[PDB]
This record gives structure tokens, C-alpha cells and sequence, in this order.
């Protein structure tokens, strides 16, 4: 059984404008085995309403998904994704960055 | 330019929690048009752009049955793969499976694909002939002999000449409006302080389609190759894709480097620098 | 459009 552990990033759709509507994404890729869990997170706090793609892979046939959730930014507000593979031992966590 | 279809099919096991979960996307070029899993309420293959929806009742109840026949052939090859590796029926294991064509500016076949993997790793693929196979091991040789006693690959040969090409052009001249509109990336160059000495510049490209993209750091017109941090193509969310490259640079450094962009949708390839 | 056999088995 190979193991591949998955890539993240956490991004906005468009750029980050404090007050103006926009997308949060956690894009998960390169990983295999497909089972995941991502969490989406406001100030330490899973986000409720969490949408995703549906599986998908490449060309190396590891996996990828898109999670991503309609938020509006602000200064003091932190948000971060939250990855749980069977490649680590305990859940990741990457914060979101505007400049990133 | 040149063009792609794709269809993608992924089958996961797990014991003790009902029957293997089958999940099947279609693409054209970087575009996702159809989708089909085996545990939503109502299983139906379901559109997801807007120039398949035209498509009649009966392509969708035709595309409707092959998903989920193709849900239970791969039921069966995980338990015959279980016996072809000697393994427990208590894991939960993966079989993919993507084939597809590309086709050149004047519609015209390229080259053709059907290829599977077990558990992550290449298992048989139809080779370019589009007439034999390649096994990645004696159990995927079991296979062979079956799919070449059967003649597998000449029927797979005639679609991917035939329909898949023909089908293709379809859903290119019908999704024209998208499918043949490059979008260029928006693109500039941010500055990042790291210390008094060193500074981040980050080169971005964002709203891009499609995804292939090139993104160069220069320092004296010399590549950076080993030095660049290069983050993956990503999704935005909307069709379009992003991407970014920086380079960690001396401060007051910061003219002798440059940022390169070529995307298809660029007459020229662009030159980017920073400026405060 | 899809592909299917006109059954291929592993």
C-alpha cells in the first residue's frame, strides 16, 4: 500500500477586501489514499456550510478536491483549513494568508 | 488550439460499510461537464455546465446506465483483485480508471488513453497503438490475456477514433462561448520583508483559463530555477485557476530580477517587475 | 459521451 500525504493550500477566489463578499477555498491534492477530512475553521471554529468538488485525480493518479465556503473578511476574523489523512498523525491545520 | 476529453472513475471499498463507493467525473480541456456518485440520494449522471444541458432525456439515461453498470463491474474486479494479490477482505482498496482523447486544431484524433490503477499504482494501460497493453505485473498479465482473448482493445479503438472524437468537436462547437476562450492571467508582483537583509517577491497569475501556465524568476536573465518556490495550480472556484512565484532576493536586489508569464491567452509572453 | 463494452472483466 503506497501512501501519499496531501498538499494544501487555503486561498481566497478573489482578492481579500475587508467587508466585501468573497470565497474561501482548501484545496487538497496529491494525496492517496482518497479518504479525507477538511474542515474549514472561523476563529479556532468549524464553518458549517462547507461545500466540495467531487473526487477527482492526475495524472500520478493521487486525488485532489476543492472545499470551499462563501465568507466576507475582515481585519480581526482568522481563518483556517483543517486536513485529517491517514499520512499524518495528527490533523494539520494551515491558516489563511491574503498574501498567499 | 488542441483539445481534451476525460472521463475519470474512481471505486473505494469499505468493508463493513456497504458496497464500494463509485464516483465518475467527465472533463472537457479543464472545464468539469458531468458528474455521477453512486451515493447521492438519486443516482443520476447530472450536468455541470451549462452547453451539456441541452443534451436530450435519453443521452442522459444512456449516460445514467453506463455509470452505474461501470459501478458494478468495478465492484466485481475489486473482489477478483483481492484474489489476483492475495489480500484480506477486511482493507479497503482503490481501483481508477480515466481514458479519453485529445484532438488537434482541425479536430483531428492526436492520440487516444485507457488506463487503470489498483491501490495508487499503474495496473494495465492500452498503449498509444491503441492495439496492445502494458501490465505492471503478473496479475495485471491475467488481465491482459483475458482483455486480448476478448479484443478489448479493438473496440476501445474504434470509440476513441469514432465517438470520442466526434463527441468532443460536439461539445466544442456548442460550448464555444467557454471552451474556446483562452482568459489571460491578471498579473503583478508583490514585495514581502523577511529581515533587514532579505525580502519575498511574489510573482501572482490569477483568473487564468485554462491551467497550463509558465511562471520564470530571472535574476540577471538567468533562470532561478533551484531557488523559486513555485505553489501548485489551483482552483478558484469559478473556472478559472491561480498559481504564484516567488524568490527570496537581497534587499536592494530587487531590479536584477525579473518574473515571466506565457499563457496562451498572451499574444506576447509578459515581463513583470516590482516597483514600490 | 461515454464508452462502454458492446463484459470486460478484470
Amino acid at each position: 500500500m503506497i501512501q501519499r500525504t496531501p498538499k494544501i493550500q487555503v486561498y481566497s477566489r478573489h482578492p481579500a477586501e475587508n467587508g466585501k463578499s468573497n470565497f474561501l477555498n482548501c484545496y487538497v491534492s496529491g494525496f492517496h489514499p482518497s479518504d479525507i477530512e477538511v474542515d474549514l475553521l472561523k476563529n479556532g471554529e468549524r464553518i458549517e456550510k462547507v461545500e466540495h468538488s467531487d473526487l477527482s485525480f492526475s495524472k500520478d493518479w493521487s486525488f485532489y478536491l476543492l472545499y470551499y465556503t462563501e465568507f466576507t473578511p475582515t481585519e480581526k476574523d482568522e481563518y483556517a483549513c483543517r486536513v485529517n489523512h491517514v499520512t499524518l498523525s495528527q490533523p494539520k491545520i494551515v491558516k489563511w494568508d491574503r498574501d498567499m | 488550439g488542441s483539445h481534451s476529453m476525460r472521463y475519470f472513475h474512481t471505486s473505494v471499498s469499505r468493508p463493513g460499510r456497504g458496497e464500494p463507493r463509485f464516483i465518475t467525473v467527465g472533463y472537457v480541456d479543464d472545464t468539469l461537464f458531468v458528474r455521477f456518485d453512486s451515493d447521492a440520494a438519486s443516482p443520476r449522471e447530472e450536468p455541470r455546465a451549462p452547453w451539456i444541458e441541452q443534451e436530450g432525456p435519453e443521452y442522459w439515461d444512456r449516460e445514467t446506465q453506463i455509470c452505474k453498470a461501470k459501478a458494478q463491474t468495478d465492484r466485481e474486479d475489486l473482489r477478483t483483485l483481492l484474489r489476483y494479490y492475495n489480500q484480506s477482505e477486511a482493507g479497503s482498496h482503490t481501483l481508477q480508471n480515466m481514458y479519453g482523447c485529445d484532438v488537434g486544431p482541425d479536430g483531428r484524433l492526436l492520440r487516444g488513453y485507457h488506463q487503470d490503477a489498483y491501490d495508487g499504482k499503474d495496473y494495465i494501460a492500452l498503449n498509444e497503438d491503441l492495439s496492445s497493453w502494458t501490465a505492471a505485473d503478473t496479475a495485471a498479465q491475467i488481465t491482459q490475456r483475458k482483455w486480448e482473448a476478448a479484443r478489448v482493445a479493438e473496440q476501445l479503438r474504434a470509440y476513441l477514433e469514432g465517438e470520442c472524437v466526434e463527441w468532443l468537436r460536439r461539445y466544442l462547437e456548442n460550448g464555444k462561448e467557454t471552451l474556446q476562450r483562452a482568459d489571460p492571467p491578471k498579473t503583478h508582483v508583490t514585495h514581502h520583508p523577511i529581515s533587514d537583509h532579505e525580502a519575498t517577491l511574489r510573482c501572482w497569475a490569477l483568473g487564468f483559463y485554462p491551467a497550463e501556465i509558465t511562471l520564470t524568476w530571472q535574476r540577471d536573465g538567468e533562470d532561478q530555477t533551484q531557488d523559486t518556490e513555485l505553489v501548485e495550480t489551483r482552483p478558484a472556484g469559478d473556472r478559472t485557476f491561480q498559481k504564484w512565484a516567488a524568490v527570496v532576493v537581497p534587499s536592494g536586489e530587487e531590479q536584477r530580477y525579473t518574473c515571466h508569464v506565457q499563457h496562451e491567452g498572451l499574444p506576447k509572453p509578459l515581463t513583470l517587475r516590482w516597483e514600490p | 459521451k461515454r464508452w462502454i463494452i458492446l463484459i470486460v472483466r478484470m
